[PDB]
């Protein structure tokens, strides 16, 4: 996954 | 891969400014872009991302006061509006890669100052010896506004023994100053030149060192 | 915001030997992915920042090995086994699980090596800014260590202090020396107005450079 702001 | 971040830019108080950065190869125009201001001598500040795929972005609420960040249709320029500027947005800006590729590349610009002066252009000087193993040589280029100013010798060539000395306000104008050492046998049978541009003033000088007498 | 408290600040070091940084967190920076967002940056000054650590301990694609990067939810630390010259620069730990993202203060890296002395070179004003009216006196003290140095102005036997302009360098990436640049600045009359005019730096010291202007 990922943080969306990164 | 490479970020390629726009110009350097003078802006008077007030106005705003539009930065952009280009990506090099299509593969990393997905990826989301970020925005970082690093203010002169110090450290690091994030402004906010951009995702090039639907365009959604995530601003540092510090920041929602000051800048605006879109992209091109392409995707391959992410841009970043720096409205109603003061003089604490002086500042480099640089555009850095997000994704799974998080902060590996960065760009390289941008310098922006705010100011409401004139460009200078500078004066260049050429410093010679004039009265063992190797000889300096030197090049003043003094009083000039804004930053910044390039200088290089022979256009490139020489890069091993120069040393350019960061620039120094001296009431409303910079002077900076470089050094080159060479081998006494190159010069002056050789020619040595430093090459000074300065983008702000649409200015360029090619001065030869020549010796004295 | 996530507050990224590094240590030491600056940091000075014999080649060869370790170095060590610390990076202490506000907030956890475990992601709910069981992933934490930090990275550990080197930057040379004038150049833009490059990466070295991500995800805490992976190494890069080009960086040496005598990196480590170890840690876990707030404590943080970067780790060099044998520091070179090329290590030199600012490195920042940033974190990227919380929004805004938040970087460390910084820490320069600064190498140690054997005294040095400068190479001092003085040049007298150009013909070509005589013409103009003025007068610089550059001179240069180039690649010397440790980073304290000093350069006083003697016109015709005595101390000026009215009219230098003084430039420092950051360390050398190859010899890890230190330069420096400074201006003596007058009228084109009051440097017509006397004769000899050395730059002296006191540091092996000290070291001088003269010239006459009559000759």
């Amino acid at each position: 996954t990922s943080p969306r702001h990164l | 891969v490479q970020l390629q971040q726009s110009g350097p830019e003078l802006v008077k108080p007030g106005a705003s400014v539009k930065i952009s950065c280009k990506t090099s190869e299509y593969t990393f125009t997905e990826y989301t872009k970020h925005w970082v201001k690093q203010s002169h001598g110090k450290s690091l500040e994030w402004i906010g991302s951009i995702n090039p795929n639907n365009g959604d972005t995530y601003y540092n609420q510090k920041f929602t006061d000051k800048a605006t960040l879109t992209v091109d249709k392409s995707s391959t320029t992410a841009s970043m509006e720096l409205r109603s500027l003061t003089f604490e947005d002086s500042a480099v800006y640089y555009c850095a890669m997000g994704d799974s590729a998080w902060f590996a590349y960065w760009g390289q610009g941008t310098l922006v100052t705010v100011s409401s002066a004139k460009t200078t252009p500078p004066s260049v000087y050429p410093l010679a010896p004039g009265s063992n193993s190797m000889v300096t040589l030197g090049c003043l280029v003094k009083g000039y506004f804004p930053e910044p100013v390039t200088v290089t010798w022979n256009s490139g060539s020489l890069s091993s023994g120069v040393h350019t000395f960061p620039a120094v306000l001296q009431s409303d104008l910079y002077t900076l100053s470089s050094s080159v050492t060479v081998p006494s046998s190159t010069w002056p049978s050789e020619t040595v030149t430093c090459n000074v541009a300065h983008p702000a003033s649409s200015t360029k000088v090619d001065k030869k060192i020549v010796p004295r007498d | 915001d996530v507050q990224m408290t590094q240590t030491p600040l600056t940091l000075s070091v014999t080649i060869g030997q370790p170095a060590s940084i610390s990076c202490k967190s506000s907030q956890s920076l475990l992601y709910s992915n069981g992933k934490t967002y930090l990275n550990w940056l080197l930057q040379r000054p004038g150049q833009s920042p490059k990466r070295l650590i991500y995800l805490v301990s992976k190494l890069d694609s080009g960086v040496p090995d005598r990196f480590t990067g170890s840690g876990s939810g707030t404590d943080f630390t970067l780790k060099i086994s044998r520091v070179e010259a090329e290590d030199l620069g600012v490195y920042y730990c940033v974190q990227g699980t919380h929004s805004p993202l938040t970087f460390g203060a910084g820490t320069k890296l600064e190498l140690k090596r054997a005294d040095a002395a400068p190479t001092v070179s003085i040049f007298p004003p150009s013909s070509e800014q005589l013409t103009s009216g003025g007068a610089s006196v550059v001179c240069f003290l180039n690649n010397f260590y440790p980073k304290d140095i000093n350069v006083k102005w003697k016109i015709d036997g005595s101390e000026r202090q009215n009219g230098v302009l003084n430039s420092w360098t950051d360390q050398d990436s190859k010899d890890s020396t230190y330069s420096m640049s400074s201006t003596l600045t007058l009228t084109k009359d009051e440097y017509e107005r006397h004769n000899s005019y050395t730059c002296e730096a006191t540091h092996t010291s000290p070291i001088v450079k003269s010239f006459n202007r009559n000759e």
